[PDB]
């Protein structure tokens, strides 16, 4: 158990952080600090994903990743104006998060030696301060990737391959074998009785 | 990722349980991070994503939630008609409109290199690939585009919800594709498919690119209302892995995740085995999921119906069909030697390799650089399914006797390849384990840290899991989240004694409490 600032964080025996905290602006500051206590070097990549700039630090091997994520990504004034439109305390817990990560940032460069993980150290380089820009961002490089998808490019090809070898009429057939419009035996979460 | 909800009349103890998976890959540190978070009239605990402040699996003192991908369709590809004497001009609307331009410098390291790009977007989205050829620009219009953070504020509001219509507010609030599950300590379950889904044209054939040209834009966005939900389902529980969410909802282009052969009926077949369960009973489903050569549930009955045709003549078939019977359909190692514990598991991986490819190459072979991931995919293999068992198809792929034939074939020659190499009893058939580390770059596709080299057999799994039982009291149960709490690696390289210290329990199907009450927590 260790307060920090008005918060008192409990680790347990599998080091998992407990806060209790007086109020959420509160435990939000903590709930990002402890985050970055435990996974500095993981949250600036991440970052870094979403901003396409890895290939800082790992190289022209990132080049063409960076600049899928720049393509359809978002700027930072972008971004601020999705927080503006936000309820306004939940902005604020967004911002507190941010300034959680950031408060070890600021103890971390004050003892780089004991605090900065061993990837920075090897790679040569610094983690920046967090606003809550960078906090969707975070957000955004993960949840993402389970939602994007260029298939129908992929669906067009296949048709196209399949009529100049076969003809339109049996390539419409195969692809509707391929990729059908309803399989009405999927198996579903639920009944349309239940909706 | 998989997850199961069960209603007070399914489960033994009359409380609902919740069950999560999140399949996110195995990674050190972990992509998740686990927390207990405690405030006045907010107490919750479990994980959420790395950097997300909110927790997605877990508990609050009233409701306990879990998440998977919905696979909904959330995202369009425009066409667009691009303007002969300008490439960066498009038609839109009656006219030619420009696209707008913006340039981005990519500082690399080698001293460091200054590269710049320029990418372009429509009134449609981010250009995201040329068709010169043709005169042709592909745009990507994202459902969510500009309100992902008002998905980041529907989730915190999940957090702080404390019943059904307070969860289902936020869940309407999510513009994401995910599918949102909730039980709590009055006894309720609920399943929502959250994400705002367009109202698309109905002149298109919505599995393609829509034409850019202004006369078939989406025209909003349908009611949270029909979206597919239920709250309390007559059946008494909600199973889920990725699978479609009712009957007529569909995904467009991405319906080959949807089909009669699905991994959910590993999910389906335990709760359907049971009558009342408990959290113990879904921790021998999640087994049964993480070791199930997934192609048994629907190939091995086709596979020894053709075989017992034929076991008079040929004695190697029928002992094929006694081996395929008496095998549990694991690949699974019990007595943890390295070896998968049924031979027949050898055989039949070979077998099915060899159909899949019997049943496609001469015809889909050409284009198998866009189709095997399709006829072979991860979640089933629905159209080989219905050739080789003589259901309707659009196209007349193969008939019963050649279907027949291929099954035949593919057993010789994985029989013969065996025999020669492995001898002719099963048990010498046993292929050794395939392992996975907990490495260093995740599904984001960039290095995050050191990773791990310790070991574990692969698992069809979530990369963590929860069990919980809603007592009256208070959330109840177990969970585990590996490879560790802590990512720290000191200068000197000094591991955190909590970089990987929940491995072995993830290996070994254990797992540590779920803390909430406060007392617990200071001496756990
Ligand atoms: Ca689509
Ligand atoms: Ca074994």
């Amino acid at each position: 158990q260790k307060k920090v600032e008005n918060v008192t964080i409990i680790r347990d025996s599998y080091g998992v952080p407990h806060l209790y905290a007086k109020n959420k602006k509160d435990l939000y500051k903590a709930y990002g600090y402890v985050m970055a206590q435990d996974r500095l070097f993981q949250l600036e990549m991440f970052r870094r994903g979403n901003e396409g700039t890895v290939s800082e630090i790992f190289g022209e091997e990132y080049v063409t990743k960076d600049e899928q994520s720049r393509r359809d990504g978002y700027s930072d004034q972008e971004i601020q104006t999705m927080l503006n439109g936000l309820d306004r305390e939940t902005k604020q817990l967004i911002e507190q998060f941010a300034e959680g990560i950031t408060a070890y940032v600021n103890e971390a460069v004050k003892a780089p030696d004991q605090k900065l993980s061993k990837e920075f150290h090897d790679y040569g380089f610094l983690p920046r301060k967090w606003k809550a820009t960078d906090v969707v961002r975070l957000y955004m490089v993960s949840m993402t990737y389970f939602m994007d998808n260029h298939q129908e490019l992929k669906n067009a090809e296949i048709l196209a391959r399949l009529e100049r070898t076969y003809g339109k009429e049996k390539a419409v057939k195969m692809f509707d074998d391929l990729v059908w419009k309803n399989d009405l035996e999927a198996p579903t979460s639920i009944q349309p009785d239940d909706q | 990722s998989n997850a199961m909800i069960i209603g007070a009349k399914k489960s033994k103890s009359g409380n609902a349980l919740l069950f999560s998976g999140p399949q996110v890959g195995f990674v050190a540190p972990g992509f998740l991070y686990e927390v207990g978070l405690h405030s006045p009239g907010f107490d919750m605990e479990g994980s959420g994503f790395i950097g997300y402040p909110f927790i997605m699996f877990g508990a609050n003192q009233h409701l306990a939630l879990t998440a998977t991908a919905g696979y909904g369709n959330v995202t369009d590809i425009f066409e667009e008609k691009l303007n002969p004497a300008n490439s960066t001009q498009y038609f839109y609307k009656g006219k030619w409109r420009n696209m707008e331009k913006r340039t981005e410098t990519f500082i690399v390291r080698g001293k460091s290199k200054k590269i710049e790009e320029t990418f372009f977007h429509t009134v449609h989205g981010p250009v995201i690939s040329l068709d010169a050829a043709a005169n042709v620009a592909y745009s990507k219009s994202w459902s969510f585009r500009g309100t992902e953070a008002k998905s980041i504020q529907a989730y915190m509001k999940a957090n702080w919800a404390k019943n059904v219509k307070e969860f289902q507010q936020a869940a309407s609030e999510f513009t994401m594709s995910l599918n949102w599950y909730y039980a709590d300590k009055k006894g309720n379950i609920a399943y929502y498919h959250v994400g705002k889904y367009p109202i698309r044209s109905n002149q298109i054939d919505d599995r393609f690119p829509t034409p850019g040209t202004g006369e078939y834009e989406w025209k909003g966005f349908q009611s949270f209302a029909k979206n597919p939900q239920a709250i309390n389902p007559k059946k008494g529980y909600v199973v889920n892995w990725n699978n479609k969410p009712s009957k007529y909802w569909r995904n467009g282009e991405y319906s080959i995740v949807w089909g009669k052969d699905n991994r959910v009926q590993q999910f389906i077949n335990g709760i359907e085995a049971r009558g009342k369960v408990d959290l113990k009973d879904l921790n021998e489903i999640n087994y049964t999921a993480s070791f199930a050569q997934l192609r048994t549930h629907y190939f091995k009955p086709l596979l020894i119906k053709t075989l017992e045709k034929y076991q008079s003549e040929n004695k190697e078939y029928a002992y094929l069909v006694e081996q395929l019977r008496k095998w549990n359909n694991l690949k699974e190692d019990k007595n943890h030697d390295g070896y998968y514990d049924a031979g027949v598991a050898a055989f039949f991986d070979e077998w099915w390799n060899n159909t899949h490819d019997k049943l496609f190459n001469d015809s889909l072979g050409i284009v198998s650089d866009l189709t095997r991931e399709i006829t072979d995919h991860r979640m089933g293999a629905t159209l080989a399914y219905k050739v080789l068992s003589g259901e309707p198809t659009n196209y007349q792929w193969k008939s019963a006797a050649a279907a027949e034939l291929i099954i035949l074939e593919s057993t010789d020659e994985a029989l013969a390849k065996l025999h020669k190499e492995k001898g002719e009893e099963a048990d010498k058939w046993r292929a050794p384990i395939k392992t996975m580390t907990f490495g260093a770059k995740s599904l984001i596709a960039i290095p995050h840290g050191y990773g791990s080299k310790t070991e574990i057999i692969e698992m069809n799994r979530g990369s963590e899991n929860h069990y919980i039982e809603m007592t009256p009291k208070q959330p109840e149960g177990f969970n585990v989240t590996p490879p560790g709490q802590i990512g720290f690696i000191h200068k000197d390289g000094t591991l955190s004694e909590h970089y990987e210290d929940q491995l072995s329990l993830y290996a070994n199907w254990k797992f540590k409490p779920f803390l909430f009450d406060k007392k617990d927590v200071k001496r756990a």
